[PDB]
């Protein structure tokens, strides 16, 4: 019913038309069979997302303190709405 | 007959195996070289493009034309047209071919070699054909296209030799051994166990007789008798890769003769 | 990417051996090693020539203008 | 060929041994301005320029593709308005050379005049490269 | 006789001048070519 704004698609996913496309079609479209997408073309360019790697969250995990310390050990844990 | 002699083994069309005997191994080997490099031929050097729509670039293409091999039977009576005084080049230094290809089939229509058609006048003498050996008689194939694809070229083939480019050359490959037993002790094979059992005898052991240990070593043994093959391309007899190579050679022998008298003057 | 004239190696001619091993190959149905020889292809500099050969020219035609 | 550099074989070279292709896409549009001043592909003259031959430029501010470009030639003609003549060519990469490929032009969503031209060069396998 | 610029897809000689869209006698494709020079070119056989 309301549009609102425009979402980047990637390239050979679901909604890209590239999807079900196939051999002859693709040339046709003038994009090559071998591609393999997960790309997105922001622009003009080529972009793609690295993958960020990070620390899972809500896990228990304990850690000694050092040496100089008030603290001997500690259980941490963080908690992040899934 | 005279000096060092020849005794051709096997023979035809393409390869002329040989056993060159009673020479020089600098001599051998200077003939095998000339061989290759310097022995006169004719290739296209000039590719004027009109039109071009295949899926390879002008320049791909314009090379792989420099390798097609052509007629060079009377090369020695055509001019470098840097010698020639025409400006530039006439068709008495040079040979020009035609291309031109449409894809009328609906199935990829092939350009080959086969294809170049000669428009200078040869003046009568055998030069600028696109030695055809294929079995269908094609040879080379220089590119393919689809639909509507076309290409329209011009050529101008010109006297070279390999130096300036491997395109020129005649020869490619040329087999050269010699003393099949170590006897000379050429070499000095590397092995785990046995040299003997590991290292491969080869097809020339037989034509030379074996060593035979009790002998001592044979030092002053030089080294003649020569095991040579050479092949050829096709743009010049086999036979004649080996004239021509033995011609080439002395006329380079004799210009420093020739040099050396000039030099004389003062 | 269409065959190469002559074998960068030797420079003996290979350009017209494509088709004629593409047969013995589909049709005469050969294996390579022996394919390669029937060709005259002896040394491996001339062997290894056509026997790696990506005729990518193929997928290139099949484009459109 | 000794600490890591390698002896190659001419002849190889020559009958295409390691031979490459290698395209290089210059680009370019015409500014627009709310109050209506745009920029142009034009060969311009006289009437702020650049210093590379203007010629190979045909009327259209481009060049055809089958044209041999070099040193700076111009490879797009374009001229900005201001208040008559200021240049906004755009000339071949100084050191590189080729022939000209493949030139196109096309609109941009507000309409512009969009183009892209893309030389192409064969590199030979030469002494100080790399493999 | 002649042209000037073409259609990606439908390729189909075309052209025109300044203000004349950018678009093709058939396809939108808004994209055309510029097809090449009349001024033939020459190549080292090497
Ligand atoms: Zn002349
Ligand atoms: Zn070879
Ligand atoms: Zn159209």
């Amino acid at each position: 019913k309301v549009f609102i704004g425009r979402l980047p698609i990637m390239l050979r996913s679901k909604n890209c038309y590239l999807s079900e496309a196939t051999e002859s079609d693709l040339y046709k479209l003038k994009e090559c069979p071998f591609d393999m997408g997960g790309y997105f073309i922001i622009n003009g360019s080529e972009k793609v997302l690295i993958a960020q790697e990070r620390s899972a969250g809500n896990i228990v995990q304990v850690f000694k303190k050092a040496a100089p310390s008030p603290i001997s050990h500690v259980a941490e844990i963080r908690s992040a709405l899934e | 007959e005279e000096g060092p002699q020849v005794k051709i083994r096997e023979a035809s069309k393409d390869n002329v195996d040989f056993i060159l005997s009673n020479v020089d191994l600098a001599m051998a080997n200077s003939l095998r070289r000339v061989m290759i490099a310097e022995i006169p031929t004719l290739a296209i050097d000039s590719v004027e493009v009109e039109t071009n729509t295949t899926v390879l670039a002008d320049e791909f293409i314009a090379h792989r034309l420099g390798l097609i091999p052509l007629q060079s039977m009377d090369i020695e009576q055509l001019e470098y047209s840097r010698d020639c005084f025409c400006e530039d080049h006439c068709d008495k230094c040079s040979v020009v071919l035609t291309l031109q290809a449409f894809g009328e089939s609906e199935s990829t229509t092939n350009v080959y070699s086969k294809d170049l058609v000669i428009v200078s006048n040869l003046m009568g003498r055998n030069i600028g054909h696109p030695i055809i050996q294929d079995k269908e008689g094609n040879g080379v194939l220089i590119c393919k296209l689809r639909k509507g694809q076309e290409l329209k070229l011009t050529c101008v083939a010109k006297k070279g030799i390999a130096k300036e480019h491997a395109k020129w050359g005649p020869a490619a490959a040329i087999e050269f051994e010699y003393d099949p037993w170590n006897k000379l002790k050429h070499t000095d094979y590397w092995y785990e166990q046995d040299s003997a059992k590991e290292w491969p005898q080869s097809k020339n052991c037989e034509y030379e007789d074996p060593p035979n240990e009790g002998d001592p070593f044979d030092y002053k043994a030089q080294a003649d008798t020569f095991y040579m093959n050479v092949e050829s391309v096709g743009s010049i007899p086999v036979d004649q890769v080996v004239v021509r190579g033995i011609d080439t050679l002395q006329k380079k022998v004799a210009s420093i003769l020739l040099a050396l008298t000039q030099m004389d003057q003062d | 990417m269409i065959v190469p004239v002559r074998c960068f190696s030797c420079g003996k001619v290979v350009g017209d051996k494509w088709e004629s091993y593409l047969n013995l190959l589909q049709e005469d149905e050969l294996d390579e090693g022996t394919a390669l020889s029937r060709l005259g292809l002896k040394r491996y500099c001339c062997r290894r020539m056509i026997l790696t050969h990506v005729d990518l020219i193929e997928k290139f035609l099949r484009y459109n203008p | 060929n000794q600490e890591d550099s390698m002896i190659m074989n001419q002849s190889s070279i020559d009958r295409g041994l390691f031979r490459s292709l290698f395209f290089r896409s210059y680009m370019d549009q015409e500014k627009k301005y709310g109050m209506s001043i745009t920029e142009t592909f034009e060969k311009p003259q006289r009437t702020r320029m650049k210093h590379g031959t203007y010629d190979k430029l045909d009327d259209d501010g481009l060049i055809a593709p089958g044209v041999r470009v070099s040193g700076e030639d111009v490879i797009i003609g374009k001229t900005t308005p201001i208040s008559s003549k200021r240049d906004a060519s755009t000339p071949l990469r100084s050191t590189e050379n080729g022939i000209v490929d493949q030139v196109l032009v096309t609109t941009n969503q507000d309409g512009l005049k969009f183009v892209k031209v893309r030389v192409r060069t064969t590199k030979i396998p030469q002494i100080g490269d790399k493999f | 006789a002649t042209l000037k610029y073409i259609c990606a897809e439908c390729s189909s000689k075309l052209s025109l001048s300044r203000t004349d869209a950018v678009r093709c006698k058939d396809c939108g494709h808004r994209i055309l070519l510029k097809a090449r020079t009349k001024r033939l070119v020459q190549f080292e056989a090497r």
